[PDB]
C-alpha cells in the first residue's frame, strides 16, 4: 500500500452602485471544499448584486490555442464561456475571481444584462444569503469535496 | 571519486519508499511502506528492533534529534505519535481524508505537519495534538514538506510546480516561482541557509530555484526523472558534490560546477526511488522499490 | 461568373463590395473564395497591393470543411506560406521554407491533382517557390486568405494576368 511506489500516471443605475462597492462587497475567503471559496462578511440581501465574470476575451478560434497553453504551466482551469462568439478568460491577467467554487447545491445562476460594449455575465440574488455562506454556482456544461446535503457529487 | 559498495539491507515485504539519514550518525531504519519499521543501521545495517503492528503502508516517517521518535504517515488516513521504546499509541491524529504522504518535525522539535492530497493540511502539536487549521496548501496536492534551518519557513510542493515558501508564525507564504513546464513536482527542499529550492521539472532537467529572484543557478544534465519519485541530496563532507537518485540501476553522484557526467554506480536492481546523505562522512545509501527490496550503502 | 461568396464570412471579417478585394480584420480568421476544382492543374492570382510593417498574413488553396476562423494552415485540408519569414505549414507548425512576402507583387497560385486513369505550388513575382508538400487528399479546393490589420490585397481571375509564367501549361479558373 503506497501511493509513492505507484507511478503518477433601474437595473443599470443599481448595478453601477454594485459596481463602486467592490472592495466593499466581500473579502477573499476561504472554502474546505477545495483550497478558497467565497464567503461574506454581511449578510448578501435579495435582489443584492454580487460579480460580473471579466477578463480577456478570447476570439472564435484562439481556444483552440489556449487548450494547448492548458497543457503548459496547467494555467487555466477556470472556464466560463462568454458565447457562440467568444470566451473570456481569467488567468493571465484580468478577473480573480477564479476562486468561485462549486457545490451541488449551488446558491447563485448565470444570467446576461448587455451594455453598449457588449453582453455581460451579471450575478444577482432572490433571497437574502446569510453570513458566510459561499457563493457557487451551477456549471450545466472529479468528484467534490464537500459533504452536502441531497448531493450529485458532480461537476454540472 | 571512487564510491564503493559495502552493505546490503534487504528484508523487505513490500516497496521501499525511502531513506533519510540521522542528524549526528546514528541510524538508518526501514522507512517503508511494507507495514514495517526495522530500526536498521547507517555504519553496518546493525538491527536493532522492530517496531511493527501497523494497518497500511506507511509513506514516509518522521525523525527525530535521538532519530528515535516517529510519526506513522500510513495509508489509513490516521496518524499515530511514536517512540521506539513504546510500542504504545499515544494519541491519534485526525483531519485527513485522503493518503497521507508526508509529516515531519521540524528541527526545533516542537512542530508535526502532516501533507495530504485534498488539501486538508493540518499543522500539529507534539505534545497534545489538537485539531488547529485546515490549509490551503496548493491548488494541486501536496508532495513536499520541510522545515528550514531555523524553522520558520516551510516549503511545498504541487503539480504545477508552485514553490510557495509557507510562514510558521502568520501563515501567509511570501513569493510564488514558476517554470515554462508544467511540472508534477514529487519533491522540493530546502538548503543549509534556505535560499535554494530544488523542484522537480519532468524532462530530465531538474532545477535548483533561487529564493527571490526564482531563477535556476546550474541546470544539470545526465539524470532520469520523468516519472518516478526520486528525492534531493547534497553532500557537504569534502568538497561540493551532487547525489540524487535514478531510474536506470545506477547511483548519481556527480559536481555542482561540471554539471557532466562523471560518476553512475551499478549494482541495483530497480529504479532508486531513494538516495540520502550524510553531514560529516561519505555514507550514502540508495534505495528502491519492491523489484530490488535492498538498500544499499555506500562509501568512499 | 466566377467571383466570391456571401455566407463564406465571419462577422469581423469584410469581403469588400466589389469581390475583388478583402479587408483585413486586425485578428486571424479564414475567408475563403467560391469557384474551386477537384481534379486537374488550375490557376488564379491574388494581387498583394499593400502592406504594412511587420505583417503576418498566409494564402494558399483550401477544402471548405476546414475551420471558419482558423489563420490559413491549421488544417490537414489546406497549406499555407507565411508573409514574415516565409514558413510553409501542416497543422500550422514551424517548418522554414524561405523568407516571406512583402508588399507590390501578385500571389499566384498553381496546383496539381493527378487520378488513376498532388501539390501545391506558390508563385510570387513569376518565381517558382518550391513544392510544399505531395499527394494531398480529395475534396474541392478554394482559395484562402487571412490578413493582418486592414490592408490591401486583390484577387484575379482573369485570363490578362499581371505576371504569367512560362514554365507550366496551366488554365485560368474563370473558364467554369
Ligand atoms: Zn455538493
Amino acid at each position: 500500500g503506497s501511493a509513492r511506489s505507484e507511478p503518477k500516471m433601474s437595473k443599470s443605475s443599481q448595478y453601477r452602485k454594485m459596481k463602486t462597492e467592490w472592495k466593499s462587497n466581500v473579502y477573499l475567503a476561504r472554502s474546505r471544499i477545495q483550497g478558497l471559496g467565497l464567503y461574506a462578511a454581511r449578510d448578501i440581501e435579495k435582489h443584492t448584486m454580487v460579480i460580473e465574470y471579466i477578463g480577456t476575451i478570447i476570439r472564435n478560434e484562439v481556444a483552440n490555442r489556449k487548450e494547448k497553453l492548458y497543457e503548459s504551466q496547467n494555467r487555466g482551469v477556470y472556464m466560463f464561456r462568454m458565447d457562440n462568439d467568444h470566451v473570456i478568460d481569467a488567468t493571465l491577467t484580468g478577473g480573480p475571481a477564479r476562486y468561485i467554487n462549486h457545490s451541488c447545491a449551488p446558491n447563485c445562476v448565470a444570467e446576461v444584462v448587455t451594455f453598449e460594449r457588449g453582453h455581460k455575465i451579471i450575478i444577482s440574488s432572490s433571497r437574502r444569503i446569510q453570513k458566510g455562506e459561499e457563493l457557487c454556482y451551477d456549471y450545466k456544461f472529479i468528484p467534490c469535496h464537500c459533504g452536502a446535503v441531497n448531493c450529485r457529487k458532480w461537476m454540472n | 571519486p571512487n564510491y564503493a559498495l559495502k552493505f546490503t539491507l534487504a528484508g523487505h515485504t513490500k516497496a521501499v519508499s525511502s531513506v533519510k539519514f540521522s542528524p549526528n550518525g546514528e541510524w538508518l531504519a526501514s522507512s517503508s511502506a511494507d507495514k514495517l519499521i526495522k530500526i536498521w543501521g547507517a555504519y553496518d545495517g546493525k538491527f536493532e528492533k522492530t517496531i511493527s503492528g501497523h494497518k497500511l503502508g506507511i509513506s514516509d516517517v518522521a525523525w527525530s534529534s535521538d532519530s528515535n521518535l516517529l510519526v506513522s504517515a500510513s495509508d489509513d488516513k490516521t496518524l499515530k505519535i511514536w517512540d521506539v521504546s513504546s510500542g504504545k499509541c499515544l494519541k491519534t491524529l485526525k483531519g485527513h481524508s485522503n493518503y497521507v504522504f508526508c509529516c515531519n518535525f521540524n528541527p526545533q522539535s516542537n512542530l508535526i505537519v502532516s501533507g495530504s492530497f485534498d488539501e486538508s493540511v493540518r499543522i500539529w502539536d507534539v505534545k497534545t495534538g489538537k485539531c488547529l487549521k485546515t490549509l490551503p496548501a496548493h491548488s494541486d496536492p501536496v508532495s513536499a514538506v520541510h522545515f528550514n534551518r531555523d524553522g520558520s519557513l516551510i516549503v511545498s510542493s504541487s503539480y504545477d510546480g508552485l514553490c510557495r515558501i509557507w510562514d510558521t508564525a502568520s501563515g501567509q507564504c511570501l513569493k510564488t516561482l514558476i517554470d515554462d513546464d508544467n511540472p508534477p513536482v514529487s519533491f522540493v527542499k530546502f538548503s543549509p541557509n534556505g535560499k535554494y529550492i530544488l523542484a522537480a521539472t519532468l524532462d530530465n532537467t531538474l532545477k535548483l530555484w533561487d529564493y527571490s529572484k526564482g531563477k535556476c543557478l546550474k541546470t544539470y544534465t545526465g539524470h532520469k526523472n520523468e516519472k518516478y519519485c526520486i528525492f534531493a541530496n547534497f553532500s557537504v563532507t569534502g568538497g561540493k558534490w551532487i547525489v540524487s537518485g535514478s531510474e536506470d540501476n545506477l547511483v548519481y553522484i556527480w559536481n555542482l560546477q561540471t554539471k557532466e557526467i562523471v560518476q553512475k554506480l551499478q549494482g541495483h536492481t530497480d529504479v532508486v526511488i531513494s538516495t540520502a546523505c550524510h553531514p560529516t562522512e561519505n555514507i550514502i545509501a540508495s534505495a528502491a522499490l519492491e523489484n530490488d527490496k535492498t538498500i544499499k550503502l555506500w562509501k568512499s | 461568373r466566377v467571383l466570391l461568396a456571401l455566407h463564406d464570412r465571419a462577422p469581423q471579417l469584410k469581403i469588400s463590395d466589389d469581390r475583388l478585394t478583402v479587408v483585413g480584420e486586425k485578428g486571424y480568421s479564414m475567408v475563403r473564395a467560391s469557384h474551386g476544382v477537384r481534379k486537374g492543374a488550375w490557376y488564379f492570382e491574388i494581387t498583394v497591393d499593400e502592406m504594412p510593417p511587420d505583417t503576418a498574413a498566409r494564402l494558399g488553396w483550401s477544402q471548405p470543411l476546414g475551420n471558419l476562423q482558423a489563420p490559413l494552415g491549421y488544417d490537414k485540408f489546406s497549406y499555407s506560406w507565411r508573409s514574415k519569414k516565409g514558413t510553409k505549414f501542416h497543422q500550422s507548425i514551424g517548418k522554414h521554407y524561405s523568407s516571406g512576402y512583402g508588399q507590390g507583387d501578385v500571389l499566384g497560385f498553381y496546383i496539381n491533382l493527378p487520378e488513376d486513369t498532388s501539390e501545391i505550388i506558390f508563385y510570387k513575382n513569376g518565381v517558382n517557390q518550391g513544392v510544399a508538400y505531395k499527394d494531398i487528399f480529395e475534396g474541392v479546393y478554394f482559395p484562402a486568405i487571412s490578413l493582418y490589420k486592414s490592408c490591401t490585397v486583390s484577387i484575379n481571375f482573369g485570363p490578362c494576368f499581371k505576371y504569367p509564367p512560362k514554365d507550366l501549361t496551366y488554365r485560368p479558373m474563370s473558364d467554369m
